[PDB]
DNA sequence: GGCACAGGTTCAGAGCAGGCGTTCCGTTC
DNA sequence: GAACGGAACGCCTGCTCTGAACCTGTGCC
């Protein structure tokens, strides 16, 4: 792993970068979680342009965060922060994890991660904010994503997205909007689950907004 | 009959419990609102709030039309005796704090309003607006459920505002014709130069309205005329309002710093140059508020590697 | 049962009712329609095989009843699983109307016997719109599975009977269903405008009664509209396809064609607002559908089947003309009802002209496209000027 | 500055140019007209230029009856076989494009106050000049390229124009009772002088026929059936509008114009020898 | 010193206060000379909703300067 | 007899306008 | 007095605007 810290940080060829990116990839489920985000930062900036959509892939198909599950979420928040980072600015990764999902949209076995890094992507891009709505308003007719993948989503990946707040909050306002009573009917679930396992400043938060939509929509 | 200029406000109120049909309203409304012209001025806003509760059960639009004739016809009294403000820009805040408020209750009235200041067809939006109509737009704009149609509409009477002028301007046969009138651009700039007179519900939709400007017509296809010169004088009006906006109002010029520094660094995957300019000509009108913003300077200092050169240089 | 049909009708597609469930108020009904609104059925029947306002009211009785089916059998919530066990009790009870013994059939089985039952009202009926529901609710029971045909005899009957008035929007609907479950629809337009003339010969009222100096408005009306969506239906392929698959396809091109011009060409007898209305605002749909589903394949099959293609487009100018000459007494009348619909109808034949030349342009005989300008006529045959 | 008498004997000299010289380089030619309109339409209008042009273009390429006998090279030097058919064609329409942006935008402003009377004689005098010009125009015997595709989409353009000023019209007419003789002029022209012509331009176009990847070659037939249809479509729109107006005017805008001629085809005995 | 407040009647009225005090001092003036509570009061100067721990000189205003008022009622 | 610049063309994307779809009032018998 | 045609607000289709690159044709070395 110090190893993968070091090459991470050096000037390498992409050729033996990508040798030992296939080194590491063939040894990540035979893994400990200590280890993996500092490895899969190496892996964000070890990726060309053209291997963004097959690594994607590769991975997410790969993964448990399952298996891992209080080193677990404390080292899981670290792995989501070596995302957020990697997340920010290399949009030839971004839009490739957007597209990598919605055309993994006929499989309804799409999990946690497909939704975390929805709700995480949302909050961090400003300007891919609309791909990813019209992607999930797609997504959600299809009898795709539903309640219990959001139930355990808000039970063990709450502290990640227990930042992200207003982030979900805003997704279920945009969601409330419209009509096809599925769509209602999820951002409705968003608030409960929401408002549940967050603070109370979310709570607090939740409860102005839902005001504001009664008083306003 | 003839009214005791003093008393009209309880008599205008007295039709208020009465249920009229809409003819009977609107007689007393256009009569009323004939009465505006011969009074002192700071009577008017509670007269107003009986007019309006009144008008939410009759014809609304009749009102409008007579406040914003009203008020742009007065601007324009001033604009000329400029080339009686402390009071008058004053009651008209109040007014537009009426109306907001009125809506609040009843949004039929929000809808009948936009329709009235829908440009639709551009030339509306030469008799539609004037500076004291956009004041009103700007106030409004704080409803949740209007913070959209309202800026699409601002927005897109602005660059339909250029793409006139634009046009005017590369033929002699239409200056031989037409009398220029007021353009969008300018009637905002006069606003926000009157808004020293410190009604600041304005001044966050204000804010609001040159992000958004800046936002969506800048260089992004730039990276012709039509989509490329009547898209620039967007950019710069927007540009221009914020930096405009700043030095006046010492309350806002942290949250306007904190948004441009936000814009500057997540992005530069896409062209940010506006900004930058932007930015320059801010700290060079007043630096000392950047000791505020510290903490995102500071934190910017940790992605000045990923982000690229030009960005850092300037 | 007016009261009855009423709440349904609020409830499926009024405060206490509302405060209920849908599935509720269904599951109720079952024990308080089904045994002994059946009897009443049956009375019905009983009177209806043999004073005139009591007959007026037994109508009225007879369709609200079977609207009440209907609102009931066509819940959505038959859909999901949860009310499916009171379906299965319901057509046990449909069944068991007539036999006993045949306890937990399948499904199919019990579905056969309730509509067999449902088959022997239909010489009972006074009035159209008692067939209509009756039709209605068999094809929503059906549809729980050929059985167009019973379907189909039993429209072709309430088609053809006498009905001793009627409102032209229940036939419409009938004979929208009559097209869309029979085997043919272009033989049966054919046999039907070798029928819209004897409304002419005979009665100043036909062989196909129904059939007013009114009603033909709405016949024609969906025989253009229910054309028009049959052979958009049709997709052409490849030359990987066979000869024999586009032998067949042209076959049923031209059946179309030559039954739209049959169709067309009776505007002259029954000249009106409505119907040019209708062939004005059909036309264009039609051509748009021969241009976008035939023109690939004409490209695709022309060196070989040529023949039958010039005869196809010969015989298909002798109505586009038709068209262009209706327009011009569109214009000329200045009937503005009408003339809203005239331009798209220009720009698509011109299309279809400049399609051909395109098709040729392809198969490398462009010089051989000549054109002519066209002599004006009025509908029946001038050379107005 | 416009008005200064610097860019006056400037414009004047470039005309004189414009006038004198054939100089039969391409490049060269349409450099300088696209100088002259660029200086000209900051003093007046372009219209009378794009008519004389017109006449000339008329003159030097033939005409469709294949039997008028024309000359009119002397208004505009600047012309040859070689010049005035695939460049010169093109230029000018682009101006008579922006000329019928001006008034479409100057219609919508009107509709925009529901003064006026200048306004419309001003837009008619425009509109009328330039019927004039396409005229002249859609006489000729143009090429199969580029050209007349953008006559068309020209035509088109003009067409919706007349139908927006008819459209604005409607809205006139039924308050007061109106249709100045002006309109009434400008329709029998749009009559009499433009639409039968069109038709028999599109006979041309459609009559003179005379590799290729299969895909590339679906993309240029189909983008060659559209404007044809588009002008149609323009046209009996115009139509259309007239009706209603005459309809609601005690007027038979129609009596002027004639019986919308069209467009029957054929295939001949030649198929025989491709196979 | 002296100030004016104008309301939904018209009843111009006139309150002696110095600029240092403050809001809710002005809404007890209020339920005093006028009989109108607090809760129920929205004071406006110039189009800016006044807060209650605010003063006079915290919004610039100045003699005989003129106010506005509405009754807020919750329910009506 | 070949190379370079031009110009045409074509495709990909994105954005926006208008016409039809639903819902109601005027006009003509 | 009623019914059928004219009329208004929103979403989808498609068409257009625009740029960018390839490639092929012509003229000069």
């Amino acid at each position: 792993v110090p190893i993968l810290d070091v090459l991470s940080s050096l000037r390498l060829d992409p050729n033996f970068l990508l040798k030992v990116r296939q080194l590491v990839m063939d040894k990540l489920s035979s893994i400990r979680l200590e280890d993996l985000p500092v490895i899969i930062k190496f892996i964000l900036h070890s990726v060309t342009a053209m291997d963004t959509l097959e690594v994607i892939s590769e991975l997410r198909e790969k993964l448990d965060l399952q298996h891992c599950v209080s080193s677990g979420q404390s080292c899981i928040i670290l792995l989501f922060d070596v995302i957020k980072s990697a997340i920010r600015y290399e949009k030839t990764i971004s839009e490739a994890w957007i597209k990598a999902i919605e055309n993994t949209a006929s499989v309804s076995e799409h999990k946690v991660f497909d939704l975390v890094m929805l709700f995480i992507i949302y909050s961090t891009n400003t300007q891919t904010k609309k791909y990813i709505d019209r992607v999930l308003r797609n997504k959600i007719r299809s009898g795709c994503i539903q309640e219990q993948l959001l139930q355990s989503t808000f039970s063990v990946h709450y502290l990640v997205l227990k930042d992200m707040c207003s982030s979900i909050l805003s997704l279920a306002q945009s969601l409330l909007h419209s009509l096809d009573q599925s769509i209602i009917s999820f951002g409705s679930l968003l608030y409960k689950y929401a408002f549940k396992f967050f603070d109370t400043y979310c709570q607090q938060e939740v409860v102005g907004a839902l005001v504001t939509h009664i008083c306003s929509g | 009959g003839r009214w005791d200029q003093q008393y009209v406000i309880q008599l205008t109120s007295m039709f208020k419990d009465v249920p009229l049909t809409a003819e009977e309203v609107e007689f007393v409304v256009e009569k009323a609102l004939s009465m505006f012209s011969k009074m002192n001025l700071q009577e008017i806003p509670p007269l107003v709030y009986q007019l309006l509760v009144l008008s939410s059960k009759g014809s609304r639009k009749s009102v409008l039309e007579g406040i914003i004739a009203f008020f742009s016809a007065l601007d324009k009294q001033h604009n000329e005796e400029q080339s009686p403000s402390g009071e008058l820009r004053h009651v008209e805040g109040t007014i537009i704090l009426h109306i907001v408020f009125a809506i609040k209750l009843d949004y039929e009235l929000g809808r009948e309003l936009v329709k009235h200041l829908k440009v639709g067809q551009q030339g509306d939006s030469n008799n539609n607006l004037s500076p004291f109509s956009i004041a009103l737009l700007l106030s409004v704009t704080r409803i949740q459920r209007f913070q959209d149609q309202v800026l699409d509409l601002l927005k897109t009477s602005v660059v339909k505002s250029f793409k006139d002028l634009q046009l005017l301007q590369g033929s002699k046969f239409l200056q031989n014709l037409v009398p220029h009138r007021s353009y969008v651009s300018t009637m905002i700039l006069e606003v926000v130069k009157n808004s020293v007179h410190s009604w600041d519900h304005v001044t966050q939709g204000l804010v609001e309205l040159g992000f958004i400007l800046m936002d969506s017509y800048g260089p992004k296809k730039v990276l012709p005329s039509l989509s490329r010169m009547p898209n620039q004088h967007a950019c710069k009006l927007g540009a221009n309002i914020l930096l405009e906006t700043f030095k006046i109002h010492e309350m806002i010029r942290q949250e306007i710093l904190e948004q441009v520094l936000n814009r500057v660094v997540t992005r530069a995957s896409s062209p940010i140059s506006h900004f930058l300019d932007l930015l320059s000509n801010i700290v060079m009108y007043a630096p000392l508020v950047l000791q505020n913003c510290s903490s995102k300077v500071t934190e910017a200092f940790d992605y000045l590697s990923f982000l690229p050169l030009q960005t850092v240089q300037r | 049962l007016e009261d009855l049909s009423q709440k349904l009708e609020s409830m499926l597609t009024f405060s206490h009712l509302q405060q209920r469930s849908a599935q509720e108020i269904v599951h109720c009904v079952f024990q308080l329609l089904t045994p002994m609104c059946n009897h009443l059925e049956n009375i019905h029947n009983y009177f209806q095989c043999l004073k005139v306002q009591e007959y007026h009211i037994m109508s009225s009785c007879y369709q609200r009843l079977l609207q009440i089916f209907h609102g009931l059998f066509a819940w959505s919530g038959f859909s999901q699983p949860e009310n499916q066990n009171l379906l299965y009790s319901a057509l046990h009870v449909l069944s068991s109307r007539l036999k006993q013994g045949e306890h937990s059939q399948p499904l199919e089985e019990l579905l056969s016997q309730s509509v067999h039952y449902l088959q022997n009202f239909h010489q009972s009926i006074p009035s159209f719109q008692c067939a209509l529901y009756l039709i209605r609710l068999l094809m929503v029971i059906l549809e729980k599975s050929q059985n167009k045909e019973k379907i189909a005899s039993l429209a072709r009957q309430f088609l053809c009977r006498v009905w001793p008035n009627i409102s032209n929007d229940q036939l419409h609907a009938l004979l929208c269903i009559y097209l869309e479950h029979t085997e043919s629809i272009l033989k049966a337009i054919e046999e039907i405008a070798g029928v819209g003339v004897p409304e002419l010969i005979n009665s100043p009222s036909s062989t196909f009664p129904t059939l007013t100096r009114h009603t033909f408005v709405v016949f024609f009306r969906v025989m253009m509209a229910e054309l028009e969506k049959t052979v958009k239906k049709i997709e052409p392929g490849t030359a990987a396809d066979s000869q024999q698959i586009h032998e067949e396809k042209l076959l049923y091109w031209n059946m179309a064609v030559r039954d739209f011009s049959i169709l067309i060409n009776l505007i002259k007898v029954f000249d009106s607002h409505p119907v040019l209305h209708v062939c004005l605002k059909y036309g264009r749909l039609f051509v748009e559908a021969f241009l976008k589903q035939c023109m690939p394949l004409l490209d695709f099959s022309f060196r070989k089947h040529r023949e039958d293609v010039l005869s196809l487009l010969e015989t298909f100018q002798l109505d586009t003309r038709l068209l262009h000459h209706l327009c011009g007494h569109s214009k000329i009348h200045q009937d503005t009802r009408l003339t809203q619909h005239v331009p798209l109808l220009k720009k698509t034949l011109e299309l279809l002209v400049c399609r051909v030349k395109a098709m040729l342009t392809l198969n490398n005989c462009r010089e051989a496209f000549w054109l002519g300008n066209l002599k004006n006529r009025d509908l029946q045959g001038e050379e107005i000027k | 500055e416009p008005s200064s008498p610097q860019f006056v004997q400037m414009l004047s000299w470039t005309s004189k140019i414009c006038k004198e010289n054939s100089r039969e380089d391409a490049l060269f030619c349409k450099s300088l007209m696209n100088l002259l309109f660029s200086l000209h339409v900051s003093y007046k209008s372009p219209v009378i230029l794009l008519r004389d042009l017109s006449q000339d273009i008329h003159g030097h390429l033939g005409d469709i009856d294949q039997d008028v006998e024309v000359e009119k090279t002397n208004h505009f030097a600047i012309v040859n076989l070689r010049t005035a058919a695939p460049t010169v064609c093109l230029l000018v329409l682009s101006q008579a494009e922006k000329v019928l942006e001006e008034v479409d935008w100057l219609i919508t402003k009107l509709k925009g106050q529901v003064p006026n009377q200048p306004v419309e004689k001003a837009i008619i005098m425009q509109l009328g000049t330039l019927l004039t010009f396409f005229h002249e125009l859609v006489q000729t015997a143009l090429p199969s390229g580029s050209c007349v595709d953008t006559l068309l989409k020209d035509l088109c353009k003009m067409y919706t124009t007349l139908t927006a000023l008819v459209r604005y019209y409607l809205q006139v007419c039924q308050s007061s009772g109106g249709i100045p003789k002006n309109m009434e002029k400008l329709v029998k022209l749009s009559g009499s002088h433009l639409t039968p012509l069109c038709y028999s331009f599109i006979s041309y176009v459609q009559n003179k026929s005379k590799p290729a990847v299969v895909a590339t070659a679906m993309a240029r037939v189909l983008r060659e059936t559209k404007p044809i249809p588009n002008l149609i479509f323009a046209i009996e729109q115009y139509e259309k509008f007239l009706i209603h107006l005459s309809k609601k005017s005690k007027v038979s805008l129609m009596q002027h114009m004639k019986l919308s001629t069209s467009r029957d085809f054929k295939i001949k005995g030649n198929i025989l020898d491709m196979v | 010193m002296q100030i004016f407040v104008k309301t939904l009647t018209g009843k111009t009225i006139t309150l002696e206060v110095e600029p240092s005090d403050t809001i809710e001092n002005v809404k007890a003036k209020i339920q005093d000379k006028e009989g109108i509570p607090p809760d129920q009061q929205r004071l406006i100067f110039a189009g800016k909703q006044l807060e209650d721990g605010r003063t006079l000189s915290d919004y610039n205003i100045q003699k005989e300067s003129t106010l506005h008022l509405v009754l807020r009622l919750r329910g009506g």
